[PDB]
């Protein structure tokens, strides 16, 4: 959605990303340039750099103020139009929901997974917006792995490496017998 | 202005945005002290007329009649204005031989009063939109008003009184199907006479139609008089009540009617040197100029320049005398004589005087242009004076510097 | 107050006229005749210096304020029409000019396609903008524009004008009238903007989809032996007087199926309605769907409704779009003015609301004071 | 060229009588009705006919080689005659250029190979640009341009025209003398 609202603004700067091969590239430009600003009103008011960047065929493109108010609509997906929390709430409201005797060490271990938290300051302002909704004077540490993207395989890894996991998996002969609900049941 | 190319030496306006222009379509502001582009200047509206029939329209008459004159009409198949002829009326084109016969509209028995455009088919549903709006529009403003008085009240919308004919337009009603293309356009020869071009097609807005004999012609547009105003100064120039049939300003102001205009008299060879001869008319009765500077260096922008013109000469009093004079009437010693200046001036005729500038051609490629200064005694008359009452040595005195930039053939 | 002004600068053709009218009083190519320049410069030109479109731009305003339209520039208000997503330096530049340059009291930029509802009525619906760039659409619900929801293909004007020049250039047959009866290839590198537009407005048509689709199949000759319908007879168009360019009948029914051919990522003009309509809200889906409305001059052309709503009626019945739209009723809405000069004719019924225009509308004195235009970008 | 009118050597064969300046070359067939009050050019091959004329000229008035100036014929259901034109003051004719006008205002430089069409009128300080048609029975306000085929305003003129013309046309003929 990210890669889809950069396409946007990127035509509002006056560059069109129209084709789906097209649409890759746009995926490139956010991964390589979009740092997530702590403050988005005062980025706004300051005049932009507008550093270059150089596409597949050569030509170079200015993205300018479209770098750092493309994922900010992660942390405040209303600005475009879609009716959701944001990523600062759902990580919030999940410790919210849970037991109030288990809230303070849910917050004192955050973990954070995936591509799209390698965004450059996301920690910054995840830290920055965490901290106002959650109760005050509460340690608050998120800690991110440097292996994030490949992250959710390593520990995969580890588990299936453990004689635990034999038991785990459901057989061949197991579906074929038990029926559908066999790797449903033996999920958890 | 054409004839002689204009459009070669230059004058450069003072203020926020620099441009290099004739002077022939330059400004003088009287006001202050520096001529204005007709770029830098703001435009105005005075009166409205017609390009055929000479007609001085008033702006009241004209946001009545859309900016058009009923009695003239323009041709819609090329663009040109109709002519009456008789056999009891029929209108027809002089350069193209379309006639209004040709489309399908009836004679008229009077000449002007018969002729007529359609209505516009989409003009009561038009009125019943506004006023479905408009009604709209002022409840907004109502809601908005009170909004507004009660932020500015700030008594936290405390309920002193009680609080708390309608307008419904029907929304159009949506097609389930729209006609299709006619079974004609397949296997039918396509004369490109009968369909209408878009230029001819775009004339007509309000119902643009592909066939020609559908296409009616539109009244003449109305063409308008400009009058100028500056940014600093107030008034500028500006054109009579009767611009039409009428070469008159009321109010006469030009850069070449108050700025000694400079114009390059002979061309010497364009091959790496040479010495060219330039004049300088003065314009004014009684006045004083000189052409001492050299455009500094790197200053003034000077990134034309592409050559290094000496013009190394002194101040010269030239004064023009509004007669008809003879061939060599009477020789003035301290004016002419006495500056000789053989090497320096050419010659100096009655508001004349020819001056030789020495050019480095060749420095780039081709394409050689020069930078200089030019001075003059401005004899403003900013003070008020009546037939010059005022002495006005403090306005002789003042030496206004305009960055003159001559291009040579090359 | 005096009647506020409307203009809508496009690539190709810039409507202007008065508020409160049946439509615009002038409408004309949107270039400027620069001395020494043989082809006029053309005024909208995205991604360039501001210093060069600040100058094109203040050459073509005072056109429009003075030769076209005939009336004070400083006096009565502007109502400046711009697609949604018009780019960000372009829309700065255009204010910058009218409240700098000519010292306008207010200008308000008006989404295109949110004043094309206002002129049918109707609260809420659909809107395809097919132009010269990109062909756009933008569903609007009860006042509210879902940029949520947005579509674009460069599928409009410019995208049809460069297939014919390269459809007319393979069979390229002209009588330059100099032992040129005999048909002669390629004697002109290119041909100029102006007679493509010319050829494409009077001899190419849009055809039926059943004669379409076996068009597109023709063409692409998928191991069959010659499977194309009858086409309309081949017709002469003059070039610069002397040289008679003979036009294929192939070419004018051929020439448009670019904007329907699906082209396998699935992406026609067609396709960008159900593609919009299938990301809208599940609440929205009927309304929309009921209230269509086709902007544009590009579905000016002879036969293009009949064509679009059909394709989009088998687009449905196509396995992506059967799920969510399937059992769903496509009804076009018919505008009163012309569909080229639908855009300005909002506009022109929002400049004559007098009370809520000068509300909306940004004031000089505030631009003066901040110098920050609002868009719909962050603040 | 650059602002400055450039030399033109004439021959010995020209008629030269009160300033008027007539070339020997260039037939004016009807001497009778044709009239030149001032010190007007008439250069080599040009035609002045005077099919029943009345074509009074300016003070400087300038036309320049293989150019005419015929009168149009009115085409009136009473009587159908020669309607007698009369070319203003500082008018300059430019070269191979064909005028069928009826009252040609002053201080007007009609360009080169440009034809005016029948009973067309010319109000004072204009300009028409080379290779033009002007059609039968139009008319040009002051401070404009007509160009095209169909001959239609293409802009305005430099506000100094009136002042600045005279210079033109004077200087062409002081410049224009005898080799
Ligand atoms: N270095 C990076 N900086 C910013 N965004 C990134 C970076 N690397 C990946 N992304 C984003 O994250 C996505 C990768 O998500 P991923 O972690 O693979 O998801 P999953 O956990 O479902 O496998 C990419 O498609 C891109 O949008
Ligand atoms: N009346 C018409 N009939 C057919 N085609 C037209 C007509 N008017 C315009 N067109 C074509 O469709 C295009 C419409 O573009 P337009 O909507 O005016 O520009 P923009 O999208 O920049 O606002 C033009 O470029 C032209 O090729
Ligand atoms: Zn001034
Ligand atoms: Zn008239
Ligand atoms: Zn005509």
């Amino acid at each position: 959605d990210v890669s889809r609202f950069l396409r946007l603004y990127l035509r509002k700067e006056g560059y069109d990303f129209h084709s789906s091969s097209e649409f890759e590239i746009v995926k490139a430009i956010k991964e390589r340039a979009c740092y997530l600003s702590i403050n988005p009103q005062k980025d706004e008011t300051l005049e932009t750099e507008k550093a270059q960047y150089y596409l597949p065929d050569g030509s170079t493109i200015e993205i300018g103020p479209s770098r750092f108010r493309a994922p900010e609509l992660l942390f405040r997906p209303d600005l475009i139009g879609e009716e959701s929390e944001g990523i600062h709430e759902v990580l919030v409201f999940a410790i919210q929901k849970s037991d109030m005797d288990l809230r303070r060490t849910l917050f004192s271990n955050i973990v954070l997974s995936g591509g799209s938290t390698l965004f450059k300051g996301f920690g910054d302002r995840l830290l920055s917006e965490v901290k106002k909704l959650a109760p005050k004077d509460v340690k608050i540490r998120i800690s991110a792995p440097q292996e994030r993207l490949y992250s959710t395989w390593i520990g995969g890894s580890i588990l299936a490496s453990l004689d635990t996991f034999k038991k785990m998996w459901v057989s061949k002969k197991e579906y074929e017998e038990d029926g559908a609900r066999s790797i449903h049941r033996k999920t958890f | 202005a054409s004839l002689l190319q204009s459009e070669r030496v230059l004058y450069l306006v003072q203020g926020e945005k620099k441009v290099r222009a004739p002077l022939s379509q330059l400004y003088f502001c009287r006001y202050c002290s520096e001529l204005r582009s007709l770029e830098c200047v703001s435009h105005e509206v005075d009166s409205h007329y017609c390009p055929s029939c000479l007609e001085n329209m008033p702006s009241a008459e004209a946001k009545l009649k859309k900016n058009r004159c009923a009695n003239c009409f323009d041709c819609p198949g090329c663009m040109h204005t109709l002519s009456t002829r008789a056999t009891a009326y029929y209108l027809a084109c002089g350069f193209c031989r379309w006639t209004s016969r040709d489309v399908g509209m009836a004679d008229k028995s009077v000449a002007s009063g018969g002729w007529q455009e359609p209505d516009h088919p989409h003009t009561q549903r038009m009125n019943k939109l506004i006023e479905y709006y408009q009604q709209l529009a002022q409840k907004e403003k109502v809601e908005r008003d009170r909004k507004k008085l009660a932020r500015r009240r700030n008594y936290m919308p405390l309920a002193f009184s009680q609080h708390t004919k309608e307008i419904k337009i029907e929304p159009a009603q949506a097609v389930d199907e729209v006609e299709p293309l006619p079974e004609d356009y397949y296997t039918r020869p396509v004369n490109l006479t009968e369909v209408t071009t878009l230029q001819q097609r775009l004339l007509q807005p309000d119902f643009q139609p592909i066939c020609a004999s559908q296409l009616y012609p539109r009244h003449k547009h109305l063409l308008i008089k400009r009058s100028l105003r500056c940014r600093q100064c107030e008034h500028n120039l500006s054109k009579p009540e009767f611009n039409p049939t009428s070469i008159k300003f009321k109010i006469q102001l030009v850069a070449v009617n108050y700025i000694p205009e400079v114009r390059i008299m002979s061309i010497p060879n364009l091959r790496y040197m040479k010495e060219s001869q330039v004049l300088l008319t003065l314009t004014n009765p009684v006045e004083n100029l000189t052409h001492v500077t050299l455009l500094e260096c790197e200053e003034g922008d000077p990134d034309d320049t592409n050559s290094t013109a000496k013009v190394s000469v002194p101040p010269t009093e030239l004064v023009l005398a509004g007669k008809d004079a003879a061939a060599e009437y009477d020789e003035l010693a301290e004016p002419q004589d006495f500056p000789d200046d053989p090497d320096v001036v050419a010659f100096r005729k009655a508001n004349k005087v020819g001056v030789f500038i020495k050019v480095t051609p060749q420095r780039e490629e081709g394409d050689v242009t020069v930078c200089f200064k030019l001075k003059h005694d401005f004899k403003n008359l900013a003070a008020p004076i009546r037939p010059v009452e005022e002495a006005d040595p403090g306005a002789e005195v003042s030496w206004l510097t305009q960055h003159v930039e001559l291009s040579l053939g090359p | 107050e005096k009647t506020a002004v409307v203009i809508d600068l496009g690539e190709a053709f810039t409507k202007c006229g008065f508020a409160g009218e049946t439509g615009p009083r002038c409408i004309i190519p949107s270039v400027i005749k620069k001395a020494g320049m043989p082809k006029p410069i053309k005024v909208v030109q995205y991604n360039i210096n501001t210093e060069e479109l600040y100058s094109y731009l203040k050459e073509f305003i005072h056109i429009l304020y003075f030769r076209h339209l005939l009336v004070n520039p400083r006096d009565r208000r502007v109502v400046v029409i711009e697609s949604v997503l018009c780019p960000s330096h372009f829309r700065e530049t255009l204010t910058r000019v009218l409240f700098k340059y000519f010292e306008v009291p207010s200008v308000l930029l008006a989404p295109s396609h949110l004043m094309a509802l206002l002129t049918l009525g109707i609260n809420s619906a659909m809107v395809l903008d097919c132009g010269y760039r990109e062909s756009l659409v933008l569903p609007i619900y009860e006042g509210i524009p879902v940029l949520n929801c947005w579509g674009a293909l460069p599928l409009g004007g410019k995208a049809l004008h460069k297939e014919l020049e390269t459809q007319l250039l393979e069979q390229c047959t002209v009588d330059t009238g100099a032992a040129k009866e005999q048909s002669l290839p390629s004697v002109m590198g290119s041909i100029p903007e102006g007679v493509l537009e010319d050829i494409k407005v009077r001899t190419c048509f849009v055809s039926d989809l059943t004669r379409g689709l076996k068009i597109q199949a023709a063409k692409f000759n998928i191991d069959g032996n010659t499977e194309r319908p009858s086409p309309p007879p081949n017709v002469d168009y003059p070039l610069d007087g002397e040289k008679i360019l003979h036009v294929l009948g192939s070419i004018r029914d051929s020439v448009v199926e670019i904007l329907f051919e699906q082209d396998n990522e699935e992406k026609s003009v067609a396709t960008l309605i159900l593609d919009s309509l299938m990301q809208c809200p599940i609440d929205t889906r009927k309304q929309l769907a009921e209230n269509l409305v086709i902007i544009g001059g590009t579905s000016m052309l002879p036969g293009f409704l009949h064509r679009l709503l059909a394709e989009i009626r088998y687009l449905v019945e196509k396995p992506k779009y059967k799920k969510t739209l399937g059992t769903k009723t496509f009804r076009i809405h018919t505008p009163p003015a012309k569909a080229n000069c639908v855009a300005w004719l909002g506009g022109a019924i929002f400049g004559a609301l007098q009370d809520i225009l000068g509300s909306r509308s940004v004031s000089k004195e505030y631009y003066n004071q901040t110098g920050r235009i609002p868009d719909w970008c962050s603040l | 060229m650059e602002l400055g009118e450039l030399l033109y050597n004439k021959s010995e064969y020209i008629e030269t009588a009160s300033g008027n300046k007539v070339s020997r070359q260039s037939v004016l067939c009807g001497s009778q009705n044709i009239v030149l009050n001032g010190k007007t050019i008439v250069m080599n091959d040009c035609i002045i006919r005077g099919d029943l004329a009345n074509v009074r000229v300016g003070r400087h008035c300038v036309v320049k080689s293989r150019s005419v100036i015929r009168p149009p014929f009115k085409k009136f259901s009473k009587g159908v005659a020669f309607f007698p034109l009369h070319i203003g003051d500082h008018v300059f004719i430019e070269e191979d250029c064909v005028v069928n006008a009826a009252q040609i205002g002053s201080y007007v430089h009609v360009g080169k190979n440009c034809v005016i069409g029948r009973r067309c009128v010319l109000k004072d300080c204009c300009k028409i640009l080379d290779n033009t048609v002007l059609p039968p029975e139009t008319v040009v306000p002051p401070f404009t341009v007509f160009s095209g085929c169909p001959g239609l305003f293409s802009g305005e003129l430099p506000e100094c025209t009136q002042e600045l013309m005279i210079d033109v046309t004077k200087s062409y003929y002081q410049k224009f003398l005898p080799l």
